[PDB]
RNA sequence: ACCUCGAUGUCGACUCAUCUCAUCCUCGAGCUGAAGCAGGUUCGAAGGGUUCGGCUGUUCGCCGAUUAAAGAGAUACGUGAGUUGGGUUCAAACCGUCGUGAGACAGGUUGGUCCCUAUCUAUUGUGCCCGUAGGAAGAUUGAAGAGUGUUGCUUCUAGUACGAGAGGACCGAAGCGAGGACACCUCUUAUGCUCCAGUUGUAGCGCCAGCUGCACCGCUGGGUAGUAACGUGUCUAUUAGAUAAACGCUGAAAGCAUCUAAGUGUGAAACUAUCUCAAAGAUUAAUCUUCCCAUUUCGCAAGAAAGUAAGAGCCGUCAAAGACGAUGACGUUGAUAGGUUACAGGUGUAAGCAUAGUGAUAUGUUGAGCUGAGUAAUACUAAUUGCUCGAGGACU
RNA sequence: AGCGAAAUUCCUAGUCGGGUAAAUUCCGUCCCGCUUGAAUGGUGUAACCAUCUCUUGACUGUCUCGGCUAUAGACUCGGUG
RNA sequence: CAAGGAACUCUGCAAAUUAACCCCGUAAGUUAGCGAGAAGGGGUGCUUAUGUAAAAGUAAGCCGCAGUGAAGAACGAGGGG
């Protein structure tokens, strides 16, 4: 598909009202105005894509290979580059608008990186079972308990490779699709939508089309509450 | 939970390989020699514009 | 390329009242709410005190507490939550901005009250 | 496990604390560990601030952290500092200390880094 | 908590006191019954002069939750204690005095009788 | 009657389970002595799932109530360098039996002790070195991989067709969904150990007052940020191809015909794609452009002194990351962390004064005071008035 | 004589009944009762038992359902080793 | 640690709950010795008066959500051998 994709970075999570009466949690992301590094189709150069510059710096404030071919694209600086897959509407050296990739109440997507937390405990990120706590604990009483596979020669012996043990869990690679669009602000280029967001005030936005329900629009409003005083 | 068979004496020299100390780095003092350790104060009893103890 | 994160309250600012008199939790009020059989909205009045005031900024959501039929409701109700009118019937005495004891303290009193 | 040292209870690194700012206006150089400069350096900015205050509430509340030593009374050390130090640096948006790492202790590396004050 | 003899009070004119969760007849893992669930139940205490009897298996409504849930509209509902009520399988109630009032999360689902009788809806 | 006693750990329960179909169901299909429904049989079929309790050591077993079923088998009836020792097989003590007695009971009975500091490999994460044929940068790519390949109820269809009456559809649509996968602390709950308020006494702070230490963090009640769930939000269809079973057309043999041998479609949750995460040491080290240099001169232009000029590293402000490493931002050109200012939240009328009472006390001052972590500016403090490496294109 | 399916009885989940959605647990019924049985004492009794032991009001983070904080470890740095 | 409160476990194993004082109140069996602390409930702060010698003890007021607010102090009932 014809993907529309923007930059943006959550800048807080709350709640909001509505009309109809129901409550609707806001994820606030603004989203940066985007000027467009170029275009890649898989006919040229064999990968259809768009090129997205943003964070935009000064002249001291990159390494000259990038700011050497940035300038030399004629764009001011910008401190990240970042291509979108099988997008080529938006061509180089052009603004990018939230109002023009998506509308109002259309659901989308947003991948992102979680918030860094280091290593968690297998019963985390696995979701196994504690041992006991009364009837005699011991001293390991947190594990997942066996790790055979079969005893005597040449039943299990060992453990494979790709095996689920716990490691870095957190700071990875997110998506979660179908999350209602709630707020458009052009004069701000910012997006209120709803649910929970992965990672802290700083981590990647980037909006794109959710491929559960593309083109699936609802309708919602906001509450503006009119009880005089 | 307890070994099988001794280390052998080159395994245990390539396991050590790796291993190495922490890297120094190295600055001079404003108004003295002795160059000393990078946001560390030398043995002049001075730091850098700066004489507010003995040297003893 | 700064941002504020206080244009948070900047776009928050469309969702309020500007009725409700200041009120720190005790003082008595009789919160009329909206509900409709399927329509000919209906007032369902629910007449307590602020329990626990939680939340921050647009999150203040507060407990409001009423008995009914020896049923204790207790509902955390929002300031600007439509449907939600709230109106102060009198004001008692602020110990604390918090309770955590009006499950321990029964009816048939006539709670303080300011003069 | 079963009795040993208590090690780093908040109870005993709020009294260690104490002990240094204590220790800081009785002589006015403090030799310890970097780690606990730069948290005493937080509290000694904000006891700065409230000295600038000079309030007899202020002493009431300054009263509560000081210790005694030999030649430093309490009663003669918060006086004097109200008296003449307390407006002395009041021209300064904070950072009214300064933590300087020196070399570490003989023994068993513990890194010495001498905290004092500064406008 | 719903779970395996989750003690309850009752709201309706039967004459029992105390009853357990003994089934949640449903879907599988389900471990909650949420407001307006019919849940299989065992009776603990009942008298006889009451319309109802003890250890027979029956089906049962809980009508407030001590914990309390999310609504729709973003008001959180919630009680002080956990109780419930006995139903002959039907959207009329055994207890033809029904004590206390109903939320109104379970008429969509029937139960039109439990709140005509009930002494106000809220 | 053996590989294995200079020993070769077996019962259950837990935790994690994975693998296979002669598959229990979700799925598709034929037949039926299958009106419909309920179905049954058989064929394909592992994508997924397949309960809670009580008694019994219990894997055996009994009972009750459920969902779609509450499948089986294997892994030493998987697994104690993972846990318990319920049990099995400890002395001991006892009932009953036997043995004259030592003692035994393939009888019961009471309780009956699980050490291991990881060397290697197998593995999960994290790093360092080198390399990919100048360096480095990203934007990649996707070969190979994985997760994901669950499902039920109600209503409309529809009491419709059918059937006869009764009974009662096949499909689809809407809502509700249960489970688990992922994220979060905005709604709710706990924590919140240098937050606040109050309170008890002791030791004190020379006393009143007020302040501190200790006392289950002294206790009690909360609580900033934060942590997390018991809480919120998305998720189960789908597309393209080939499909299994199975349904096919035509058609030869067997002049007719016949799903197959030719031509030739439809059709399962099975398979490969679309969905998601990483991915060139993938030595197949793949692509692209980019920026810098190619710096007169002395043995190969051999380091010959000018050894990037791209910059990187060391170190530091650090958390953005976070056992350390490391990732990332920032180094006076900076807001990189702290501090200051003010604000927000919490917390709750600060001290003290006036007031009346002898005193506890209460009214005003006062929503005042405080605040680890929240919010915006502040070069005020600390990232030095610092150091090292880093290309000449290696070889046609 | 007496006791009893007695912890003594394989049949035992003995037949029945009680507490029992559920209860080889427990207590009541009868005595062919592998292998009950009166100084191996028997039958009960009043109290008591760090005795066995059935059920329970509260009771609980045992489980549901795992989680927050804190030090000390683990880990890093250093000395010893 | 909200919330179910024994469902976890062979079995309430551990923990949990109670805890000083006085005020009431206490059953069956029984050898009259016991049960019994049975069981079951209330509360204690400060100031004023009354208070006796200190007391206890009571009343009036005042407040806290709470008053041996730190400490150390009792869970119980029925069944069987």
């Amino acid at each position: 598909m014809e993907i529309r994709g923007i930059f943006g970075v959550k800048v807080g999570m709350s709640q909001v009202f509505t009309t109809n009466n129901e409550r609707l949690p806001i994820t606030v992301i603004y989203c940066e105005p985007n000027q467009v590094a170029g275009v890649k189709t898989e006919a040229k150069d064999k990968y259809s894509a768009t090129l997205l510059s943003f964070d935009t710096v000064e002249n001291k404030k990159l390494n000259k290979p990038q700011q050497g071919f940035f300038e030399k694209n004629n764009l001011k600086p910008t401190k990240h580059l970042q291509e979108i897959r099988n997008m080529t509407g938006f061509e180089m050296g052009q603004q990018i608008t939230p109002q023009n990739l998506f509308q109002v109440g259309e659901y989308v997507d947003v991948s992102a990186i979680s918030k860094g937390r280091g290593f968690t405990g297998a019963i985390k990120r696995w979701n196994f079972k504690i041992g006991p706590l009364g009837h005699g604990a011991g001293y390991p009483h947190r594990f997942q308990g066996s790790v055979q596979a079969g005893r005597g020669g040449a039943s299990a012996q060992r453990v494979f490779k790709g095996k689920k043990m716990s490691g870095h869990y957190g700071h990875e690679k997110v998506t979660v699709q179908n999350l209602r669009i709630v707020g458009f602000d052009e004069a701000n280029m910012l997006v209120l939508v709803s649910g929970a967001i992965a990672g802290p005030e700083g981590g990647v936005v980037l909006i794109r089309t959710a491929k559960k329900k593309p083109g699936v629009v609802k309708p919602i409003e906001l509450a503006v509450q009119t009880e005089k005083a | 939970a307890v070994q099988q068979r001794r280390s052998s004496k080159h395994r245990r020299d390539k396991r050590r390989s790796h291993d190495a100390l922490t890297a120094q780095a190295l600055s001079v003092c404003q108004k003295c020699g002795k160059k000393k350790l990078f946001h560390r104060v030398c043995s002049c009893g001075m730091y850098g514009d700066l004489r507010v103890k003995k040297a003893y | 390329k700064i941002n504020k994160q206080a244009l948070i309250d900047l776009v928050e600012q469309k969702q309020l009242k500007a009725y409700v008199p200041e009120f720190s939790a005790g003082d008595e009020v009789n919160v009329a709410i909206k509900l409709k059989e399927k329509e000919k909205v209906r007032i369902q009045n629910f007449t307590g005190t602020v329990l626990r005031r939680r939340g921050k900024g647009i999150s203040e959501t507060f407990i409001v507490r009423k008995t009914t039929d020896g049923i204790p409701i207790e509902k955390n109700f929002q300031i600007h939550n439509p449907n939600i009118s709230i109106e102060l019937k009198r004001r008692g005495k602020v110990r604390r901005a918090y309770i955590s004891y009006m499950r321990e303290r029964s009816g048939k009193a006539a709670k303080i009250k300011e003069r | 496990s079963y009795i040993n040292k208590p090690g780093k209870t908040s109870a005993w690194r709020v009294m260690t604390v104490r002990q240094q700012v204590s220790a800081v206006l009785a002589y006015g150089k403090i030799e310890t560990t970097l780690k606990k400069a730069k948290n005493t350096q937080k509290r000694l900015d904000k006891l700065i601030t409230l000295a600038k205050v000079d309030n007899f509430n202020n002493r009431r509340q300054v009263k509560k952290w000081l210790l005694n030593t030999n030649l430093f009374d309490v009663d003669q050390l918060m006086d004097h500092l109200f008296s003449k130090v307390a407006p002395k640096y009041e021209k300064t948006p904070g950072g009214y200390s300064r933590v300087l790492k020196l070399g570490p202790r003989r023994g068993d590396a513990t890194e010495m880094a001498i905290l004092q004050l500064t406008d | 908590m719903v779970s395996f003899m989750t003690r309850l009070n009752v709201a309706d004119n039967t004459g029992a006191k105390q009853v357990g969760i003994i089934k949640v007849l449903g879907s599988t893992r389900k471990r909650y019954a949420f407001l307006g669930d019919v849940v299989v139940v065992s009776v603990k205490d009942a008298i006889p002069s009451g319309m109802v009897k003890k250890g027979q298996v029956l089906r049962a409504v809980i009508v407030r939750t001590k914990k309390g849930q999310q609504r729709k509209d973003g008001t959180h509902l919630k009680f002080d204690d956990n109780a419930c009520v006995l139903i002959k399988e039907d959207k009329s109630p055994r207890g033809t005095r029904i004590f206390g009032p109903v939320a109104r999360e379970l008429r969509e689902r029937g139960y039109n009788k439990i709140l005509s009788l009930a002494v106000e809806v809220v």
